[PDB]
């Protein structure tokens, strides 16, 4: 009647087929309460968007570092950036904290009171910060092409695609971290090592992943 | 509504029409300190005195600092002006502080007794005719008369604007003095020297680069 | 030189004690290798000892005939001779925190008094209310003196006393 | 909103700028003069800064114009930012003294007509000497119009006044900017731009300065 | 009915065929919103016209001045009017005309009056098609001409992208690279320069240097998305 | 998990969490600021 992560197992009661990417996966019943579930929806979406950006950036810089262009790998790019350019890391870090604190506090107090942030308090901007749904702000600023507007079915499809590519990118970033922890080289370094000899070059032949042998 | 946090629950004691009449009520009370109306009245007075004192002091810090940085004056930095000002003085700092404490406690006790009982310093015969002018106005903290020579409170059309300007410039100057203290403790140079050093290289000369503010 | 005490910067037993502790630690150190975990640990402990003694001697402490730092609890003797940060300033540093704890507890009790089952909000903490009060109780001296000046800090004699009062 | 000329044809004009003020082009992107009394002050403030800026930029250009033509003054050729260092029959101390005293008279007169129009239209000494009634604050009239203007054509004349005035305000701001930037006299800067207009733009000078 | 980009496809519901060039291609649904579709329509129009003039300019340049390279033709002009005065005049005049077009976009009937001379103004027209002094001598119907304009413009947009990538991977001009393709069809295509296989990636080198001097500075001139190249 | 979070709101669990947090804060203070006998800074 609907795709479920563990087939046969019926979905829990709080996971109806209303949210994007709903497959009934809550074996710990973490989002049982609706307000907590809204908080976790926004958390999944922010994590997945940040992870989509992160995975795309890692993939692109690894593409540029593999073909021989002057690119550091994702585990070395911060040092290279703050050392090549004369960048002070505490200054940059607190600049980022100021900007992200403004943005995320706006988003926070639109979670706590959804109608807010649109009173013209910020700079007169009312309808750019009104917010469409929980985790989907929309507006002229976060949606200049208006893809949430117009067609609704296309918007639900894009929601599914967004959350699904986001979970995939989160898994991909966790995989980047684990592969740097294991093989010590870049992600596409690992990919080329796999494509060279798929057998005999994989996680079973690290020495760290399977410690038995 | 002019909230300090646009989405926050403004406390109920700052939403009452008594507190919304106060100058610059942007609903900032995340500690619930002026919940009692008598306490809020006393704290309005405290904010006003603190903000006027801070505006005077921060003027006397940056204006002559800006004029000795512009070569117009030779006033030293504020954290050293007392030492060199008491050397050219007729008095030591102890006797000067004694006279200052007497002359300040007198008027501050007058203000105290006017806060405790509004308009009470104007009961006749207390001063030698000047008590006629010490009754203050309907609004506490805005005494007027001898303290308002240019009659700028008699218009009743810019009055809320005057109050808002006063309290906002005053909160700004309170923060400015707190920053002067912090920057004397942190950089050791003058506030205008700090401004020049930041404007020369902002991305490398700031509180993120000294080894005192962020010690990690 | 408040109570005949010598400053720790010029005390001889203080230096003798530093040398004694460092001699003990290097006696333990000589049995280990150059760069081993025991050797690095003992070197770190020696450095912590040296820094501790240097920082106590720098802070203007007064040492006795035993070389140990002696604190000055008297305000007036501490504020005059530069020993306020020994007992006197940490006094208010404590009292702020302690009255803060007590005021948050009082506010929580007064808050849960009005509910239907007030005792169940004491075995089961209302963490939202508790955190809200724990954050907004940082102004406990001002709010406490304002509750005191209004007379709403102390209960009247509706207190449960005994037959002979 | 009306069919008056605007600073941005098609912009949402604010509304409180209805055209009653000379120079109404709806330019209030900060919405500064939203209050009526604020605008009643700002009108006269603009007019005074404007007239003082017109006098100012006249005193900037014309001295250097008669210098670059080659006339005869003892204070000829000297810049406007080096005219404070010039010496005269008196030091600048007594000059500021007399200047501030006379201006404390006349500006307080102007202010007393501003807070109540019709007040200061008469002399202390000569009661018979008077300014006529019906004049606005900022436009005193009477002996201030001794050559017979302002009978008609008053709206366009006020428009011309405020237009040349805003232009001279911008001119003096540019004089400050170029005297701190180029280090030369402003008419020498004009001549420098007229020599090589394409490589003596502000971007080129700023980039060669850094 | 109308000719679609896919002959058997049903077009999106917002694409009813009313626009000039509505061949039913909105697979992402970017013009689903009615308000953003107008901005995207004007964007297509100006991208079209800019790319058409740009392609004609590169073509004419490689015809009548083949010694210069259009990718390099910024540093090989050396006008006496300065590199900054050029930027100044173009910045100011383009800011003027583009803000006028933007005010046509925001408020449609607003900016038609000639500001300086009061007696001229444009007629009330559509958004994106001013007419009047812009458009004398219309050779035929208007809708067919708009269709032709947008089609030649889309072809010119793709043509400028091809120009850029063929100037990057070959270092030659459009007509020069076309003569290279005609001199060896099977050996000069992008398929014959590049190949990625599961085990090997062959990206062609770009003949555009990483940076050009241009009078005492270092202008960074990177190939477009090298690395992502095949 | 409303009941589970109610359980974590009980007196002993909240005390464990709060005293773990307090003890860890004091411990990290005493790590990064070793041997604080007086208020010198
Ligand atoms: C009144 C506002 C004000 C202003 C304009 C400045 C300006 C400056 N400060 Mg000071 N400062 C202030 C308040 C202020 N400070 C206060 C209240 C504190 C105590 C928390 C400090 C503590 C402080 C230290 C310890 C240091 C500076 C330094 C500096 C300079 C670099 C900025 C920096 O490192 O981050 C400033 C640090 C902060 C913690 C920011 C506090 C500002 C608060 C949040 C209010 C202002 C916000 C306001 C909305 C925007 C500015 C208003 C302005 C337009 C009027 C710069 C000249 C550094 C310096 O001297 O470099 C040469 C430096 O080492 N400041
Ligand atoms: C009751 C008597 C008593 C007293 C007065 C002390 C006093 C002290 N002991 Mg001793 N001790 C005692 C009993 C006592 N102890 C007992 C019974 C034992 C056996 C368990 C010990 C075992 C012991 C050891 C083993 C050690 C001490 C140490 C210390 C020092 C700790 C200083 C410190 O932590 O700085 C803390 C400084 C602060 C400023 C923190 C104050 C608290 C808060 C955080 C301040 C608020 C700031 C801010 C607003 C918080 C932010 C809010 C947050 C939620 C974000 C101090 C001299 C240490 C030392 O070196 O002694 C010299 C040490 O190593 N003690
Ligand atoms: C949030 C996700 C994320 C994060 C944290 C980073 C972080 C970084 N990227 Mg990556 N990147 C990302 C997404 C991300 N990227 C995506 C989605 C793409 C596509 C890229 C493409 C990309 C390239 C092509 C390059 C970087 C570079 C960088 C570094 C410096 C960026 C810089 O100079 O600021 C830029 C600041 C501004 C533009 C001002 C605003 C830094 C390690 C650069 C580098 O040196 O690291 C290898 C670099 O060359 N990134
Ligand atoms: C608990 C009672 C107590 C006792 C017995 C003393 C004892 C003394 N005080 Mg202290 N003093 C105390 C409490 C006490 N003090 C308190 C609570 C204060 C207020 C904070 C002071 C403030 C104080 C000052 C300001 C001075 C003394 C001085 C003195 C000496 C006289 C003597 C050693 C004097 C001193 O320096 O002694 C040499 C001195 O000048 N005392
Ligand atoms: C519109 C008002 C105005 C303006 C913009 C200036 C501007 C200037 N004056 Mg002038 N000045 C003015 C009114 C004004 N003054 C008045 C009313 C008096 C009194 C009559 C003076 C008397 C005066 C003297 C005596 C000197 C200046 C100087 C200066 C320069 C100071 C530069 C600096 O900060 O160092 C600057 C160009 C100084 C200067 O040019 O030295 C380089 C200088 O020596 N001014
Ligand atoms: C996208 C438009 C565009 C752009 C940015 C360029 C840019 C360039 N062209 Mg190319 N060109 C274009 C279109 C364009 N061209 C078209 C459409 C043609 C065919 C007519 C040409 C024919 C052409 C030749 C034959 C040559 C260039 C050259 C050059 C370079 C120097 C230009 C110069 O010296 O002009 C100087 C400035 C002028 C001549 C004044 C412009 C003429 C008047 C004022 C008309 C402008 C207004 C007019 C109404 C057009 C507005 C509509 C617009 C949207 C098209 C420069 C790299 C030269 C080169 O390679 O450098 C050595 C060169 O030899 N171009
Ligand atoms: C629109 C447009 C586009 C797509 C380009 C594209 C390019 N320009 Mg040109 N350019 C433009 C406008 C444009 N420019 C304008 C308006 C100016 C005048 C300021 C220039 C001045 C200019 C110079 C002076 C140079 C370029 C260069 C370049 C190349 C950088 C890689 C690339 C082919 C550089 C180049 O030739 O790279 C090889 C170069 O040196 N451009
Ligand atoms: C100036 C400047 C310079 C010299 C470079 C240099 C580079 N960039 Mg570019 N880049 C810059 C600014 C700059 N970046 C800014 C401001 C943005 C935004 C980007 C966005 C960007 C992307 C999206 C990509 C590059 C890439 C690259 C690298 C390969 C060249 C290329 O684009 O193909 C090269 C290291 C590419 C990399 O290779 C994988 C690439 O895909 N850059
Ligand atoms: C894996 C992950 C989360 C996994 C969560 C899972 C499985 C949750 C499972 C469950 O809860 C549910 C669903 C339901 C419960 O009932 C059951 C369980 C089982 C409990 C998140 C990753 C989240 C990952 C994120 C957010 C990654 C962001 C990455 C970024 C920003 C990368 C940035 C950079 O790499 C670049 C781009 C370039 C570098 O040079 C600089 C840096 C900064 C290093
Ligand atoms: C009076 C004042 C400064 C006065 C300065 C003077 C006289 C300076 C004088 C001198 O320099 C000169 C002129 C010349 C020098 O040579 C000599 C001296 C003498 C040195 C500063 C006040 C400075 C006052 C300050 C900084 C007060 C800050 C208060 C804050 C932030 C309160 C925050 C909150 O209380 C609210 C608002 C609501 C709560 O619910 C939440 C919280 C967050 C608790």
């Amino acid at each position: 009647v609907r795709p479920v992560w563990f087939p046969g197992n019926p979905p829990p009661a709080h996971l109806d087929g209303s949210l994007a990417g709903d497959y009934g996966f809550d074996p710990l019943f973490l989002g049982q309460e609706p307000q907590t579930l809204k908080w976790y929806v926004q958390a999944e979406l922010v994590h997945g968007r940040f992870a989509m950006l992160g995975a795309a950036g890692i993939i692109l810089t690894s593409i540029g570092a593999k073909v021989g262009l002057g690119f550091p790998e994702w585990y070395d790019a911060g040092k290279v950036v703050v050392e090549k350019n004369n960048i002070d890391f505490p200054t940059l870090m607190v600049i980022q904290f100021y900007l992200m604190g403004w943005a995320e506090t706006k988003r926070w107090y639109d979670f706590k009171n959804p109608g807010s942030q649109a009173d013209g308090s910020f700079l007169g901007f009312t309808e750019e910060f009104k917010g469409l749904e929980n985790g989907y702000p929309g507006g002229r600023f976060f949606d200049p092409m208006g893809l949430s507007r117009g067609d609704a079915a296309k918007y639900q499809e894009y929601k599914q695609k967004e959350v699904k590519n986001g979970r995939l990118a989160m898994i991909a970033c966790l995989g980047f971290a684990a592969q740097y922890a294991a093989t010590g080289k870049g992600p596409l370094d690992n990919l080329a090592d796999h494509l060279a000899d798929p057998n005999h070059v994989n996680f079973a032949t690290n020495g760290v992943s399977i410690p038995i042998a | 509504r002019q909230s300090w946090l646009p989405g926050s629950q403004i406390p109920a004691h700052l939403d009452t029409p008594a507190a919304q009449a106060l100058a610059g009520n942007f609903g900032f009370d995340p500690l619930g300190l002026g919940k009692d109306p008598v306490a809020l009245r006393w704290y309005q007075q405290a904010e006003l005195i603190h903000c006027r004192t801070a505006m005077a002091g921060v003027a006397g810090i940056l204006i002559p600092g800006l004029l000795t940085k512009a070569g117009a004056l030779n006033v030293p930095e504020w954290y050293d002006a007392g030492k060199v000002a008491i050397e050219n003085s007729f008095a030591p700092w102890g006797s000067l502080l004694a006279v200052q404490l007497f002359l300040c406690g007198f008027v501050e006790a007058k203000r105290w007794q006017d806060i405790r009982k509004p308009g009470s310093q104007g009961e006749p015969g207390s001063f030698l005719g000047f008590e006629a002018s010490l009754k203050g106005t309907s609004e506490l903290g805005y005494p007027g008369g001898p303290f308002d020579p240019l009659g700028l409170s008699k218009e009743a059309d810019k009055w809320a604007d005057w109050k808002l300007k006063e309290v906002k410039n005053g909160r700004l100057a309170m923060l400015a003095f707190l920053g002067f203290v912090a920057q004397k403790y942190a950089t050791g140079a003058g506030p205008v020297d700090n401004l020049a050093a930041h404007l020369k290289d902002p991305w490398h000369v700031n509180y993120a680069t000294n080894g005192v503010s962020l010690p990690f | 030189d408040i109570a005949g005490l010598t400053p720790c910067s010029e005390s001889k037993a203080y230096a003798k004690l530093e040398k004694k502790e460092l001699k003990t630690l290097e006696k333990r150190l000589k049995q280990y290798e150059a760069d081993s975990a025991p050797a690095v640990a003992l070197k770190a402990t020696m450095e912590r000892t040296k820094a501790r003694f240097a920082n106590y001697a720098k802070a203007g402490l007064l040492c006795g005939n035993d070389g140990l730092p002696h604190l000055i609890a008297d305000p007036g003797l501490a504020l005059k001779y530069g020993h306020a940060g020994e007992v006197f300033i940490p006094t208010f540093g404590f009292l702020y925190v302690a009255g803060y704890i007590g005021y948050v507890g009082r506010q929580y009790l007064i808050a849960v008094k009005g509910e239907a089952k007030p005792t169940d909000k004491e075995i089961i903490i209302d963490v939202p209310l508790a955190t809200k009060l724990a954050w907004q109780g940082a102004g406990w001296p001002l709010a406490a003196v304002q509750e005191l000046q209004r007379g709403t800090l102390l209960e009247k004699e509706e207190n449960i006393t005994v037959s002979p009062r | 909103d009306a069919a008056l000329p605007s600073w941005m044809p098609g912009a949402d004009l604010p509304g409180y700028l209805n055209g009653t003020l000379p120079g109404d082009f709806g330019f209030d992107p900060l919405y500064l003069g939203q209050d009526p009394v604020k605008l009643k002050w700002y009108a006269q403030a603009e007019l005074m800064n404007a007239r003082f800026a017109m006098l100012a930029v006249a005193g900037i250009l014309v001295p250097e114009l008669l210098s670059n033509i080659g006339f005869s003054w003892p204070g000829a050729g000297v810049a406007w930012y080096d005219a404070g260092k010039f010496e005269y029959f008196a030091p600048a101390s007594s000059l500021f003294g007399v200047q501030m005293l006379l201006f404390a008279w006349v500006e307080i007169r102007r202010y007393q007509d501003f807070v109540k129009p019709g007040s200061a239209n008469q002399d202390p000494i000569f009661t018979n000497n008077k300014l006529p009634d019906g004049n606005e604050p900022g436009y005193p009239g009477g002996i201030f119009d001794p050559f017979g203007w302002s009978k008609g054509d008053i709206k366009s004349l006020k428009l011309k006044e405020i237009k040349n005035g805003r232009l001279a305000m911008l001119a003096f701001a540019g004089f400050i900017g170029q005297a701190y930037t180029t280090g030369t006299t402003p008419l020498k800067n004009l001549s420098t731009h007229l020599a090589d207009p394409w490589s003596t733009t502000v971007w080129q000078n700023d980039l060669a300065r850094l | 009915s109308r000719p679609l980009w896919l002959p058997g496809s049903t077009p999106p519901a917002h694409l009813k065929g009313d626009l000039p060039g509505d061949f039913g291609f909105d697979p992402l649904g970017l013009g689903a919103n009615a308000e953003s579709l107008k901005w995207f329509k004007e964007s297509e129009l100006v991208h079209s016209r800019w790319a058409m003039a740009a392609v004609a300019g590169i073509l004419v340049q490689e015809i009548v001045r083949p010694d210069v390279f259009w990718y390099n033709a910024g540093k090989e002009v050396e006008s006496p009017l300065g590199p900054l005065g050029l930027l100044a005049v173009e910045f100011f005049l383009m800011h003027w005309v583009e803000v006028r077009r933007w005010q046509d976009l925001r408020k449609p009937g607003s900016v038609d009056q000639d500001p300086i001379f009061s007696q001229y103004k444009l007629p009330p027209h559509e958004v994106g098609y001013p007419g009047g002094v812009f458009a004398p001598f219309i050779p035929g119907d208007l809708a067919e001409l708009k269709v032709k304009e947008i089609k030649n413009g889309r072809l010119a947009m793709l043509a400028f992208v091809g120009f850029v990538m063929a100037a990057q991977v070959t270092g030659k001009g459009p007509i020069a690279a076309l003569q290279e393709h005609l001199a060896d069809p099977w050996g000069t295509t992008i398929f014959s320069k590049a190949a990625v296989v599961p085990g090997q990636a062959v990206a062609p080198p770009c003949k555009i240097p990483a940076s050009v001097s241009y009078k005492g500075i270092e202008i960074p001139t990177p190939c477009f998305l090298q690395g992502l190249w095949p | 998990m409303k009941d589970f979070t109610t359980y974590l709101s009980t007196a002993p669990v909240i005390a464990t969490i709060w005293f773990t947090f307090t003890a860890g804060l004091l411990i990290e203070i005493n790590r990064y600021f070793p041997d604080p006998l007086v208020f010198s800074f």
